[PDB]
């Protein structure tokens, strides 16, 4: 479940496996010492036999890896305090306002900040000058009867903005 | 009386003879004008009620109710607009007249004496909420919420007629005291069981009680906001103060024949509250909520103590502004955003941030917040029912708690956690859904310093 | 709580962490290098690297990334956007 | 040259709202908690004696409180 | 060394040890093309008339609007009586009803029984 | 005693100019925060004396 | 090869503001709502609200309160000022009273 392609492959699979292990042995392993001699140990576990030619052992091996793992997991895997599951998950998310606001305002507020609101307004012409030819024609130009992936290409034709770049630009700036 | 009545009228050819850019003053103004006027009815003591005429009575059950219509009005009146301001002036003339002669079928009805003229009165406040819904009932279902709704609430309550019109030519006239002064008790034989089984099943089906509730979604979640507040408010509790007026008669058999009906509210209180648990369309989650209130009422109906029927009109009194405000709100929610949905428009603690006090201090009213009028109406309802019975506590409680936590979902919901961020067009809050949220919530935070005022005759 | 991170800063801090590390040197260390061309050294212990920056800064990145990271540029790049370093 | 932009809703629209409900209540919250202070300040509440003998009153002449 | 995690209807099956996964014939692989495909196209049409810059209103989902009209308009119709819809309705809509109507009985008639003796502890019960 | 009830319901009553100040003012005050410190610092010098009357 | 309406693209989502920045309620002429404003307030709360919370606040004793309260305090001191037992049961006289027999 993934934008790039339709699956990860056996080697992310395996990797995203050591990730979590690894991790799962921090949030096991206090004292930092014995945490960093198990690592080791760990990483000697996956040397034994990273050289297989079989293929077939090896995701056989990669299926009672993930039963030894999940039988050996930890209550509260050590989750950082800015991941979603963790203690934060948008935490400031109070002020975290989408900028499709701020134009409905008085014009006395207006007169308040005016370099910032003159600035903005050439962002809204840089905007909507380079909408409509730029960003449609190389939508409906390039990709396939159907589009078949999720990634876009970028505006190197000549000048201008990739496409589909508004949402993207002008987000929260995550601690406000 | 007549000193309400015919002004009432003669706001009518004022909304005829003003123009555009001039209805609007004139109504809105000299309704609050009534509003004061009627303010000025409160001397009730002692005795008995208080006679305006040879023909017309206040009840203290009737008092707070009257002046309630005479408030919701001009407040009804203003929320009513940016939703038809596009329409055309005659249809727009036409509006404003059909909802004030509703209210003076209302005044009508409220300060009857005879009830057969309450019954004429009674369906009178039936027709303009019809055609109120159906001309703007702005989905496209509002042809089926009519027709359930008049067959419903005339196929319930044509034998009404037919049993009152029996009991004035068994006893004399229909004067409320001279229903009083000369009843006599009636024993169990099995017309005297159908008789009163009409008459209180009429009044059922307009509280609703819980097999005929399904009157109500449809002729809620289709109607504008006026034919809604007017709907929930005004015509549930008339249903209710129509039961507890006619209540006095036939008190010798209503004991025996009174068990189906309270287990039928009861365990269809429970399940109204569960099933304004997971609905969509925000809408109607208020509509159930009136089902799980007015279901408590019928509780409180039914068991005849004056502890109950104090209850029993607190709750009528506070349910009806808290619906109509939570309607209000819901209303401001969908002009809006164009959905009706709980689940789409999301966010909204950031942007609107005084919108949010409104629904807090609404969801907190209809929590029953303990100074709030709720608390004391479904506090004196439990105290009732418990010398009733040393058992019905398990589901009045689990009533509070399921209450609780829809209502709860109601306030974290829409407006909590994260704006959908592909709305932008949302509109900072205008002064006029300000102004409506304060003439709701003005008046039940003063009544909820001094509410000796709106407890009923038995006080 | 909010020491400005900035450009150099963090190129400085990244680069330190791994300098320290064992098995590279501290004379083909470019900014412009690769895990995957000249330094040579393999997918897992790259991703040590990428745990190392995880557990120093704070927080998680998610392995639609740690795929394809594999150059200090685009480390340091991809903080700027966990982190949005301006001030 | 520290100082950021924070992106509000609105302040106009609300303040402005809140600013009228306090203005408008407060016109007539003022003159009548005044005139109620000078009336129990100057007028007189009532005194609590019983009926003359032969004298019947109103239907006020009944209340302790002035304006009632 | 691990009793192979017995699933529930609370407890999901999480992504390791499915081990469906670890069987992937042709048909998973053009399962997961034609899945990405889908979801490239839907994010296309979302995202191109999600960044017009004259776009106003909202962008008015077809899923959430078929849902909802699946979810309560499109019950009533359709519908048939079956033995099992109507064995469930006479039994989650009747039944505590009826129950609790005879275990009202029973404490009604318990409490007027026992004051019509008259020992009762309505010494002061004024408050009815 | 006149001053026991006096000083328990001024305890009381000065956990209430706040809220109506700030429902009230609409010109934001810099010094909220150290305002509402002091009112509990002056809610608690009123609470120690009867307190300590009682026990007495 | 058909269209079966010939109407307008529907809707016109007017934006009550962006042609008045100051607008009160409804639409957009500008004068009349600001007089909505005003006579919804000055008539609404500035004649109503306050004038109503007097006028409820006090009136006389509805339902006979006060005076119940008076009067039996007169009546509890004259029972115990004569002896006699406070609040006698059997509140009509049992001299005019006539039992049906058996
Ligand atoms: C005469 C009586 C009415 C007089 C009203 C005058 C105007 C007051 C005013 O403008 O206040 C500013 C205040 C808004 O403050 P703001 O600084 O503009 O913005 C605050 C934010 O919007 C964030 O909103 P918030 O944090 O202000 O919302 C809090 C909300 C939450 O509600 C509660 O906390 C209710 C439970 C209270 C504790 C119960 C025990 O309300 C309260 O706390 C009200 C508590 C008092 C109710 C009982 C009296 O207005 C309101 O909250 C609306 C009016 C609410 C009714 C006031 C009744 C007072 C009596
Ligand atoms: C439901 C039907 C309600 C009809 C009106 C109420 C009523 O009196 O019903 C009794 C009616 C008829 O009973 P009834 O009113 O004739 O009662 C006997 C009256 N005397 C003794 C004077 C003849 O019941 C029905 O018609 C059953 C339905
Ligand atoms: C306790 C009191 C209970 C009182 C119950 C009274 C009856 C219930 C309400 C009757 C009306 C129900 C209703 O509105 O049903 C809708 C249905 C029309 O639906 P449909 O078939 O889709 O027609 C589309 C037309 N283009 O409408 C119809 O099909 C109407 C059928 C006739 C109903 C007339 C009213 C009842 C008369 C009963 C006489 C016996």
């Amino acid at each position: 479940f993934l934008p790039s392609a339709a699956y990860l492959t056996h080697q992310q699979k395996v990797l995203q496996l050591y990730k979590r292990a690894l991790r799962h042995l921090e949030s096991r392993c206090v004292h930092r010492d014995k945490y960093r001699y198990f690592a080791c140990l760990l990483r000697a576990r996956f040397d034994e036999h990273k050289n297989e030619k079989d293929m077939v052992k090896a995701t056989q091996l990669l299926r009672e890896a993930e039963k030894e793992f999940w039988h050996g997991q930890h209550p509260q895997p050590y989750i950082f305090p800015e991941s979603p599951g963790g203690t934060s998950y948008e935490r400031y998310e109070c002020y975290k306002v989408p900028e499709w606001c701020l134009d409905d305002w008085h014009p006395s507020e207006k007169a308040m900040y005016p370099d910032y609101f003159a600035k903005r307004e050439q962002w809204k012409k840089l905007r909507r000058e380079s909408w409509e030819r730029e960003v449609k024609q190389l939508q409906e130009e390039t990709p396939v009867g159907g589009p078949r992936t999720e990634a876009l290409p970028p505006a190197r034709k000549q000048g201008d903005l990739p496409p589909l770049w508004w949402h993207i630009v002008t987000r929260p700036r995550e601690r406000p | 009386m007549l000193k309400y009545i015919i002004p009432t009228m003669m706001l009518m050819p004022l909304t005829w003879l003003s123009k555009n850019s001039m209805i609007w003053i004139n109504t809105t103004l000299h309704s609050l004008l009534i509003s004061l006027t009627s303010l000025l009815l409160l001397n009730q003591f002692g005795d008995n009620s208080l006679n305006f005429s040879l023909t017309f009575f206040s009840d203290s059950l009737s008092t707070p109710l009257l002046i309630l219509t005479m408030w919701l009005l001009p407040l009804m009146l203003m929320a009513s607009q940016h939703h038809l301001s596009k329409e055309n002036l005659a249809r727009k003339k036409l509006f404003i007249s059909m909802l004030i002669l509703l209210q003076l079928f209302l005044i009508m009805t409220f300060t009857a004496t005879e009830l057969i003229f309450f019954y004429i009165m009674f369906e009178a406040t039936l027709v303009p909420t019809l055609i109120i819904i159906t001309r703007w009932g702005n989905q496209t279902e509002r042809l089926n919420a009519g027709l359930y709704f008049l067959f419903y609430t005339l196929a319930g309550s044509l034998p009404l007629l037919v049993a009152l019109i029996y009991i004035q030519n068994t006893m004399g006239s229909l004067n409320f005291l001279i229903l009083q002064y000369w009843v006599q008790p009636m024993p169990n034989s099995w017309s005297n069981t159908f008789m009163w089984l009409a008459c209180m099943m009429a009044f059922m089906v307009k509280m609703p009680l819980y097999g005929l509730h399904l009157w109500l979604p449809k002729a809620h979640v289709e109607a504008p906001i006026a034919g809604s507040m007017v709907l929930a408010a005004i015509l549930l509790k008339l249903g209710g103060y129509g039961m507890m007026r006619i209540t006095l008669l036939l008190n010798p058999i209503t004991d025996f024949m009174a068990y189906p009906f309270i287990m039928l509210s009861l365990w269809g209180m429970i399940m109204t509250s569960s099933i304004c648990l997971r609905q969509t369309d925000l809408k109607s989650l208020i509509a159930y909520s009136s089902v799980s209130h007015m279901a408590l009422v019928i509780v409180a109906i039914l068991i005849q103590t004056p502890w109950s029927y104090m209850g029993a009109t607190a709750l009528m009194i506070a349910h009806g502004l808290t619906s109509s405000m939570l309607f209000c709100l819901a209303n401001s929610n969908y002009e809006r955003v164009h959905s009706r949905t709980m689940i789409l428009a999301r966010g909204l603690q950031t942007l609107l941030p005084l919108m949010a006090a409104w629904w807090l201090l609404a969801s907190l009213t209809n929590l029953a917040l303990p100074p709030s009028i709720n608390l004391i109406g479904e506090l004196f309802v439990v105290m009732s029912t418990f010398s009733w019975s040393n058992i019905t506590i398990i589901l009045m409680g689990l009533n509070m708690v399921i209450t609780a936590l829809y209502s709860l979902y109601m306030l974290i919901t829409t407006q909590r956690g994260k704006h959908t961020h592909h709305i932008n067009n949302i509109l900072p809050s205008f002064t006029r859904e300000n102004a409506l949220m304060s003439l709701h919530m003005l008046p039940l935070l003063l009544l909820s310093l001094n509410p000796k005022i709106i407890l009923g005759p038995l006080y | 709580d909010a020491p400005p991170l900035t450009l150099e800063g963090i190129k400085d801090r990244v680069l330190y962490v791994l300098k320290l590390y064992d098995k590279i040197d501290p004379e083909k260390l470019s900014v412009n290098s690769h895990f995957m061309k000249d330094l040579g050294l393999d997918s897992l212990d790259q991703v040590e690297i990428i745990m190392a920056m995880e557990d120093e800064f704070g927080f998680e990145i998610p392995d639609i990334d740690a795929e394809k990271l594999m150059c200090p540029q685009e480390i340091v790049d991809y903080i700027a956007d966990k982190k949005d370093v301006y001030e | 040259g520290k100082r950021l932009f924070i992106i509000k809703p609105s302040g106009f629209y609300d303040k402005r709202f809140l600013k009228l409900l306090r203005f408008y209540i407060l016109l007539t919250g003022i003159p009548v908690v005044i005139g109620i202070t000078l009336i129990n300040v100057f007028i007189g509440e009532a005194e609590l004696a019983e009926i003359p003998e032969g004298y019947v009153p109103e239907h006020w002449e009944y209340f302790k409180h002035p304006i009632s | 060394s691990f009793p192979k995690y017995e699933p529930s209807r609370l407890a999901s099956l999480p992504t390791t040890l499915d081990p469906a996964e670890y069987d992937i014939s042709s048909e998973t692989r053009k399962a997961q093309a034609e899945r990405l495909a889908i979801r490239s196209r839907l994010k296309r049409e979302y995202q191109l008339q999600y960044n017009d810059p004259s776009r106003r209103g909202v962008v008015e989902d077809p899923a959430l609007i078929r849902w909802t009209c699946a979810r309560s308009a499109n019950v009533y119709p359709n519908f048939r009586p079956n033995t099992k819809t109507s064995l469930l309705g006479a039994l989650f809509g009747i039944g505590p009803l009826i129950f609790w109507y005879y275990v009202f009985k029973t404490d009604r008639d318990r409490k007027e029984k026992l004051i019509q003796e008259g020992k009762l502890d309505r010494t002061f019960n004024i408050s009815y | 005693m006149n001053l026991f009830s006096s000083l328990t319901l001024v305890t009381l009553i000065l956990l209430t100019m706040p809220i109506a100040a700030i429902n009230f003012n609409t010109h934001k005050f810099t010094n909220y925060p150290l305002y509402v410190k002091t009112t509990i610092s002056c809610a608690f010098i009123t609470s120690m004396i009867p307190t300590m009357m009682f026990i007495h | 090869p058909t269209l079966r309406w010939q109407e307008d693209p529907e809707p016109e989502d007017e934006n009550l503001y962006e042609k008045n920045p100051d607008s009160h309620g409804y639409d957009k002429d500008p004068a009349v709502d600001v007089w909505n404003m005003r006579v919804v307030f000055f008539f609404g709360f500035s004649i109503v609200l306050v004038l109503g919370s007097t006028f409820v606040a006090y009136l006389p004793d509805y339902r006979m309160q006060e005076w119940a309260r008076r009067e039996a305090e007169r009546l509890v001191k004259y029972r115990e000022a004569h002896g006699l037992p406070l609040m006698e049961s059997n509140c009509f006289d049992p001299s005019k009273i006539q039992l049906p027999e058996d």
